[PDB]
RNA sequence: UAAUCUAACCAUAAACUAUGCCGACUAGGGAUCGGGUGGUGUUUUUUUAAUGACCCACUCGGCACCUUACGAGAAAUCAAAGU
């Protein structure tokens, strides 16, 4: 939101989740975010650097999160076949 | 003194944190009323209603004072709690201190027209809760507020110039009208509207860019 | 019985979609419901959708993104005039610069704002926000 | 916008203000007429603009 | 994005399948359905162990990223867990917790023991949602061993393992206990073997 | 008749927290040191605290504690054998060097293929 | 797809009540009752194929029951008393 002259006007812009494309408000006391680690090619980690993933309130409840994980995170190349489209 | 116990204490103690934003981003939990005073110093209350209520034990009539305490802001923050306790000037005090741990933003918007500051709310919006229903509606330059009057005082303390009430149900227990005019404004950072549709990445938070401090011996 | 194929081909939409599905599947299909639909596409509301056939009125997967709060239908089609547009739209929609309510008119079905400049009014079908 | 009515109604609501002197000389929108004021057209009497002007020494000498 | 020196070992497995780890229990629930292979003739499902372990090597690379390696928890209420919990914990540095946990310890900071992790690792979610529970409240990931009988409501990245026997409790500790090191550095070479006897995260009773 | 009030109870259990390693199973001694640790209003309080942390204190040799013990921290850390075996439970060479399995599971190692010395048996119902 | 199928009794059962009723959609769980399709599984035996009973899995239709609750409600509670 931004007025005529041209500068932003809210307070600050807030964190959409990312399985479900909502919006995570100040009392979604259960809004996971996870990070995980690249790697080297020796075979170690980087100490800084991370993917970071955003969950919101009511995927988790329902217990839908762990799917959600594994359909996101397999679109980045972390896993290969261990999650399926055409069920 | 102040010794911060909770981890996100210390690191609003060292000053790492200036506004309350960042509180509000990765939506944390709070629990020590000291950290809203050093990042909200502008913070003001007032009380709506304290009422005796009694309590038949042993068949002796010991009262209590319950009291409703509103503290905001007049920018964008508000807060409301309540709190029974045995003495009235205790009550007062420990009713102040729920209502600081509970401070909520507010999307403020216009109407129509894209002149200078926001006044208005962005949507219609409402909750309910009890029996009561509260409902919040846009309006125009000069309009004010138009509210009952226990609830007009509190959209004062959110800073909103104008807006329009509508309000079913049995307004007059003022305990649950008030706890549904708040889940009417909360509301606000919720309802996805258009210009709110663009993508941007996720930032990290606070609580392990600065991990060695604010870390327990 | 089945009297409006429209009016549960919108309410098979937002039930799943307040559960947070990604796809949907209609039946049957219809010339009012595609055409309605394709003006929440121009708009972004929905993502794609396909036809199936199966030689009696073909079913329908729908594609959804995040954005529907709520997409209706409105069922007598009353009769708007041209000067009752703006009591419609005052009622029916959350802000002044958003959603939208669509009619059928004699020059196709069309959103509300699209219906200003080319000067026609109709019948009403629905609205989406 | 660009609808006669709103310029010939518009106009002159805008210029018959002016012409008094309440909406500021730089306020000539419409929009700016809805947060006019009420004392913005007590200012404007004759027992108020004869003790600005220095005739009467207090506002009951008017 | 992960080499070929992170695929399956063919003398990993053989411990797997030593172990009795993939039979799960008699009665899927409908959320667990992609884990299961083939059901038994006589009544059993059979796990897939080269998903069980992609979804390894994906817990251990949430658990490096974190700076501070006291900050992770690990629960058991169990028998069977808590001393695996405890040699998972001693030589990588996790808060462990065993035996009772005691209600109202991730809120409530005027208790002695109270905690504030950046995650929270749990056995099984049946009898231990308490810990569960909590997390909720304060913005903590879990990560769990589900069996077929697991309630997976509220948690994240799932090690479907066989939580009836006794080896094969232990032994997921202890190849993410290999695992985790392996990333910080704290090893040399991936391709050689762990020098510690694996049977010594399990429990034993006189 | 005699059960003790729980700041008997109570203190008893932090003194031996504090000063674990100067403590003695005679009473007689640590009779004279809580005098020193500690200040104890009367006397016959001090002679029911340190009653029954003598008490407390032979618990210690053949149990664990209620308190902290750093036996955990060093002597359970001795217990890193609590039987060790010298050859594993699941070593192979327990079944001559050929896994026993079950029939379809050997499916399940041939679908992501690989190449093990496994062994198939017939299963009943 | 719509005109309104001994007797008589006295209320002496908190005498549970804002349900064209038809239609679409929205979470689990196991028992039972009909009809159908499967199966290297059994066993009366004709034989460990089958008739034959069992057993297992799916499937369309039934009166009920136990869970939770995103939801709804003034609450008790409710898979509809929800959308």
């Amino acid at each position: 939101m931004e007025n005529d002259k041209g500068q932003l006007v809210e307070l600050y812009v807030p964190r959409k989740c990312s399985a479900t494309n909502r919006i995570i408000k100040a009392d979604d006391h259960a809004s996971v975010q996870i990070n995980v680690a690249k790697v080297d090619e020796e075979g170690r980690a980087i100490p800084g650097e991370y993917v970071t993933y955003a969950l919101s309130g009511y995927v988790r409840s329902r217990g839908e999160s762990d799917d959600s994980l594994n359909r996101l995170a397999q679109n980045d190349g972390l896993l290969k076949n261990v999650w399926s489209y055409s069920r | 003194g102040w010794v911060p116990v909770t981890k996100l204490g210390r690191l609003v103690k060292a000053g790492k944190i200036t506004t309350i934003e960042e509180i509000f981003l990765h939506s944390l939990p709070v629990k020590e009323f000291q950290i809203i005073d050093t990042l909200l110093p502008g913070l003001q209350d007032e009380v709506m209603n304290i009422k005796p209520v009694q309590k038949q034990t042993r068949a002796g009539q010991r009262t209590r004072f319950k009291a409703v305490v509103v503290v905001g802001d007049s920018n964008g923050h508000v807060g409301l709690g309540i709190k029974t306790a045995k003495e009235v000037a205790g009550a007062i005090r420990a009713g102040i201190i729920i209502a600081k741990l509970s401070v909520i933003p507010i999307r403020r918007g216009y109407w129509g027209t894209n002149l200078g500051q926001p006044h208005s709310l962005a949507t219609k919006t409402t909750g309910k809760c009890g029996s009561v229903t509260v409902r919040l509606i846009p309006a125009p330059r000069g309009s004010g507020i138009v509210a009952s009057p226990a609830v007009k005082k509190l959209l004062q303390l959110a800073g909103v110039e104008d807006v329009y009430t509508q309000s079913n149900g049995k307004t007059r227990t003022l305990e649950n009208t008030l706890k549904a005019a708040f889940v009417a404004i909360g509301n606000t950072y919720g309802f996805l509207t258009p210009n709110l549709w663009a993508e941007q990445p996720l930032p990290v938070s606070p609580l392990d860019i600065y991990s060695d401090e604010a870390s327990a011996q | 019985t089945r009297s409006s194929v429209l009016a549960d081909a919108l309410n098979a939409i937002n039930n799943a979609e307040k559960t947070g599905k990604r796809q949907v599947l209609i039946r049957p299909s219809s010339k009012v419901i595609i055409k309605f639909l394709q003006v929440m596409q121009k708009h972004g509301y929905i993502g794609e959708f396909e036809y199936i056939d199966d030689h009696r009125s073909g079913k329908i997967v729908v594609q959804l993104n995040g954005r529907l709060n709520k997409c209706g239908v409105i069922s007598p089609r009353f009769n708007v005039k041209i000067g009752d547009i703006e009591k419609w739209t005052a009622n029916l929609l959350p802000a002044r610069q958003f959603g939208y309510v669509i009619l059928t008119t004699s020059a196709g079905i069309m959103d509300h704002e699209e219906a200003r400049r080319k000067h026609v009014s109709g019948k009403i079908l629905g609205f989406v926000y | 916008e660009k609808d006669p009515k709103r310029l010939f109604e518009g106009n002159a609501l805008i210029r018959r203000l002016v012409r008094v002197g309440v909406l500021s000389e730089d306020k000539k929108k419409l929009d700016y007429v809805l947060a006019l004021k009420v004392e913005d057209f007590l200012e404007r009497r004759l027992q108020t603009q004869v003790y600005k002007l220095g005739l009467a020494k207090s506002v009951h000498h008017a | 994005s992960l080499p070929a020196t992170f695929d399956l070992t063919p003398e990993d497995a053989q411990l797997l399948l030593a172990a009795n780890t993939h039979l799960g229990a008699r009665n899927v629930q409908v959320h667990q359905e992609p884990y299961v292979f083939n059901a038994r003739p006589d009544g059993v499902h059979v796990i897939n162990v080269g998903k069980t372990w992609e979804k390894l090597v994906l817990a251990a690379r949430i658990i490096a990223a974190i700076p501070n390696p006291e900050d992770v928890v690990a629960i058991s209420s169990r028998t069977f867990g808590q001393r695996a919990v405890l040699k998972f914990a001693a030589h990588t540095g996790a808060t462990p917790i065993a035996g009772r946990f005691t209600p109202g310890s991730f809120t409530n900071y005027i208790t002695r023991s109270f905690k504030e992790p950046r995650l929270v690792i749990v056995t099984d979610p049946r009898s231990d949602a308490q810990a569960i529970k909590e997390a909720s409240y304060v913005n903590i990931p879990v990560i769990a061993l589900t069996d077929l009988d697991s309630p997976s409501e509220f948690v994240d990245v799932a090690i479907p393992c066989n939580n009836r026997g006794k080896h094969s409790i232990g032994l997921i500790w202890y190849l993410l206990a290999r695992e985790v090191l392996r990333l910080r550095g704290a090893l040399v070479d991936r391709t050689q073997p762990w020098s510690i006897m694996p049977d010594l995260y399990f429990y034993r009773f006189p | 008749g005699r059960v003790r009030t729980k700041t008997v109870k109570r203190a008893s259990k932090a003194l031996i927290e504090r000063y674990y390693p100067k403590l003695t199973l005679d009473f007689q001694t640590n009779k004279r040191l809580c005098d020193e640790i500690a200040t104890i209003q009367s006397k016959r309080l001090r002679n029911k605290i340190a009653g029954y942390t003598t008490h407390l204190m032979k618990r210690i040799q053949k149990g664990p504690v209620r308190g902290i013990s750093f036996k955990l921290q060093e002597e359970e850390r001795e217990r890193k054998d609590q039987y060790v075996p010298e050859v594993s439970a699941l070593d192979l060479s327990r079944s001559n060097g050929v896994l026993n399995v079950d029939n379809q599971t050997s499916d399940l190692v041939k679908s992501l293929g690989l190449k093990l010395p496994l062994s198939v048996i017939n299963v009943s119902a």
